[PDB]
DNA sequence: GCATCCGTGAGTCGAGG
DNA sequence: CGTGTCAGTAGCTGTCACGGATGC
RNA sequence: CUCGA
């Protein structure tokens, strides 16, 4: 399953969200499987249908209000006819009032039980008509009616997947030529923000170079050397933290394939692809989202990323110092030496 | 129908909703890796969906079967595997650094048997270097040479005295 | 439109563990 | 291999200045 | 971990 570079999605700022107009938030909903994302919506198809659409859901409002109002009439009946029951066996009038107010209340619960289900067709249709792409759906029953019902008119997905959709349904010298119409008169509050935009824009339109780069679907393995495993003197071993990276990576995207091969329901593929989202975050650049991942004893594992990172990463300690033929001792006084 | 296909996906998201994060726990406390309790999620989820008789009864606690299938993948996890590699990380400090000697004595040796080689005939030095530098075999610089097998054996048996002559009048150390 | 919050940085060398 | 009554982290905040993207 | 300038 495709995956996200972390570097370009949770690294400030987020150079995909400067891509894609969308903010961070929602691009992290997007990519660990919490919302839904519309890649595309064929808006003529949904024109030239319009309006059989929008009768069959007043219809089905209509059947719902029905449905409600017979079952409200039945329950006021019976609340009625119980109490002139339980007037003609003469209980006191307090015992009365209690089947009363457990009446009202049961009323109460019907209407609501109908109003929630009409407030839902009133989001399931506000939802379809306004549906364009790059919107998000947090609420997955109501992407789950959308797709029941309307699902022959978008194209939804979630995960990284869903991204790499956007970015290759995406026309990178209109958003720049967009941008470059809003810088060229707007205003200083909502200009800068669009200017930092180009510059990532910009970027991926004059070098040639794909914006698809930033969602990976292989992942490169370092040399061994470089991640080496030696033998400890009690005959156990010692090995490299990122070895366990790559291979926490390899165990769940081996489970992956399982899943995808057994057709195992959806909820557990995507909830896998999310834990194969993770992993890579973390060969990358462990503890850049979230809580970073623990090796024994509660110590956060080195990344690929920590080995350039400060005083301790590639550059300063091996590349800006370093030496053969040198010593070092005591310096004591020497007067009589001469300066030279 | 496809309905009957979609109710097994929301039997699935409804015990999902009801299991996993207190199961996440539970390995949690057995393994205390996040990252490995969230391993033991899905091979467990993934086994209640392998057994229909599991996900049958409402009435009987599937719960307690999870927190058994989890429990008895963590014991698993607890062998062989583990037992060598899981104790030390080269990150982590303590461990020593691996280091490798420096090349002096086998840049002097080489310096040595380079001038020894100077000293030799052009047929002599040309087959101790196609039989110790080359690797190759007997008939292997017999037919490269264009010469007899016994020639090879015959000049490989002096050119190897010979080197033995000028080392140990230079002092070399037997 | 602005308060919030995230991520960045924080001496060099040496000894023994 | 099969698995089926409660069955649920340790640890921890005793850093801070500073800037700017992120967010109600 | 602890120490030296």
């Amino acid at each position: 399953a495709p995956v996200t570079h972390i570097w370009y999605f949770k690294g400030v700022p987020s150079r995909l969200g400067y891509l894609l107009d969308l903010a961070p938030k929602d691009l992290e909903k997007i990519i660990y499987f919490a919302a839904y994302v519309i890649t595309s919506v064929d808006e003529e198809m949904r024109h030239n249908e319009l309006s059989t659409l929008e009768a069959e859901m007043a219809v089905e409002r209509k059947a719902v209000e029905d449905q409600r109002d017979g079952e409200l009439e039945a329950r006021a009946q019976k609340l009625e006819a119980d109490l002139a029951e339980l007037e003609a066996e003469g209980a006191k009038a307090d015992a009365r009032r209690k089947v009363r107010d457990g009446g009202e209340r049961e009323m109460r619960q019907i209407r609501d039980r109908a109003q929630r289900e009409l407030d839902r067709l009133e989001d399931i249709w506000s939802t379809f008509t306004k549906l364009a792409p790059k919107q998000l759906i947090v609420d997955e029953n109501l992407y789950r009616e959308l797709v029941d019902r309307y699902g022959e008119y978008f194209t939804g997905a979630m995960g990284a997947e869903s991204i790499q959709k956007l970015i290759e349904n995406f026309d990178i010298d209109a958003e720049a030529e967009s941008l470059r119409d809003v810088i060229r008169n707007g205003k200083g509050q909502k200009k800068l923000r669009a200017l930092k935009r180009l510059k990532v824009v910009a970027a991926f339109q004059q070098s040639g170079n794909s914006p698809m780069g930033m969602v990976l679907d292989a992942v490169p393995v370092i040399p061994p050397e470089l991640r080496p495993m030696v033998q400890l003197d009690g005959g156990r071993f010692a090995t490299s933290d990122l070895n366990d990276l790559y291979r926490r990576v390899i165990n769940r995207n081996n489970r992956l394939k399982r899943l995808i091969d057994l057709g195992a329901p959806e909820i557990i593929v995507n909830n896998e692809k999310r834990m194969l989202q993770e992993s890579v975050d973390a060969l990358f650049d462990n503890g850049r989202r979230g809580r970073p991942v623990t090796g024994p004893g509660n110590r956060p594992l080195k990344s690929l990323s920590d080995l350039l990172k400060g005083k301790q990463g590639r550059f300063r300690q091996n590349l800006l110092g370093k030496v053969d033929y040198s010593g070092r001792s005591v310096i004591v006084v020497g007067p009589q030496l001469k300066l030279h | 129908v496809s309905g009957a296909a979609a109710a097994e996906a929301a039997l699935m998201r409804a015990l999902y909703d009801e299991h996993a994060a207190v199961l996440w726990r539970y390995a949690l406390r057995l393994t205390g890796d996040a990252a490995q309790a969230e391993d033991v999620v899905q091979e467990t989820l993934l086994r209640a969906w392998q057994h229909p008789e599991v996900i049958g009864d409402t009435a009987r606690p599937a719960r307690a079967w999870l927190f058994t299938v989890a429990r008895n993948m963590i014991i698993d996890e607890r062998r062989s595997a583990r037992f060598r590699n899981v104790v030390g990380s080269t990150d982590q400090s303590g461990t020593p650094e691996q280091s490798t000697p420096d090349e002096v004595n086998a840049a002097l040796d080489r310096l040595l048997i380079a001038d020894a080689l100077a000293q030799l005939s052009a047929e002599h030095r040309a087959v101790i270097q196609r039989s110790y530098y080359r690797g190759w075999s007997t008939a292997q610089i017999a037919t490269d040479l264009g010469i007899a097998e016994g020639t090879v054996k015959s000049r490989l048996h002096y050119a190897v005295r010979a080197l033995r002559l000028t080392l140990q009048e230079l002092g070399v150390t037997r």
